């Protein structure tokens, strides 16, 4: 009943997983169905950091990160209900009811 | 608060809630405008001066990218603006 699927591209250390309230640091690339890259923070560049499990990011990320170990690179396919839903994010070229694909690399856990 | 780091920390977070959460760019600008105006009045204390030295350039450039975005609609401009606001937010914690 999660509304995302995860495919592991590179394994993490299988030991250190983010917990609710931890700050995580990530590299990512986000794509639409046709492979359009709507954003990447991969090159001044530095990892995205946020406190996990408290709604700082879309639900698909908030839930998926708890299942990744440090160093893991994974492909996430997130259903619109756990991303931007009916409204989408027009300014960022995300349409209504869009399934989002992210490659996410978990670099560190504070 | 009258501390610039606290005023900007609260303002950036609220501005981002209004923009990303509420999809409310008008509201976002109403929160940011006073803070940028404060910067344009200039620092008046030791701590305001130190804050301006550290973050003043990044904050003014964020505003410039945002103004560029409001005429271009180009996501590149939007993202450069928020990258700078995010940077300042994280550095002041
Ligand atoms: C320059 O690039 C943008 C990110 C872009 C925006 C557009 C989207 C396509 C995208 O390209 O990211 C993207 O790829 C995406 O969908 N992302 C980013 C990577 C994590 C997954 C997802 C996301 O949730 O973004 C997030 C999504 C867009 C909005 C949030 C979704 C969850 C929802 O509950 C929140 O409601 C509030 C809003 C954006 C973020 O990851 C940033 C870090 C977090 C926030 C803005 C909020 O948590 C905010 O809450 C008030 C904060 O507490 C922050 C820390 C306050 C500071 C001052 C603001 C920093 C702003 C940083 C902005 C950044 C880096």
């Amino acid at each position: 009943s999660p509304k995302y699927t995860k495919s592991v591209l590179k394994k993490g250390d299988k030991t250190n997983f983010p917990k609710k309230g931890d700050v995580v640091h990530c590299w990512y690339t986000g794509t639409l169905q046709d492979g359009t890259v709507f954003d990447t923070n991969i090159q001044n560049a530095k990892p995205l950091s946020f406190k996990v499990g408290v709604g700082k990011v879309i639900r698909g990320w908030d839930e998926a990160l708890l299942t990744m170990s440090k160093g893991e690179k994974a492909r996430l396919e997130i259903e619109p209900e756990w991303a931007y839903g009916k409204k989408g994010q027009p300014d960022a070229k995300i349409p209504p009811n869009a399934k989002l694909t992210f490659e996410v690399e978990l670099v560190d856990i504070d | 608060s009258i501390l610039w780091h606290e005023m900007w920390h609260e303002g950036l977070e609220e501005a981002s809630r209004l923009y990303f959460g509420e999809r409310n760019v008008k509201g976002m600008f109403e929160v940011l405008e006073p803070l940028h105006a404060m910067m344009e009045r200039g620092p008046q204390t030791l701590k305001e001066t130190s804050f301006n030295q550290a973050y003043g350039r990044d904050l003014m450039e964020a505003q410039e990218w945002c103004r560029k975005y409001m005429k271009s609609g180009n996501v590149k401009d939007l993202t450069q603006a928020w990258d700078l606001y995010y940077h300042v937010f994280r550095r002041i914690s």
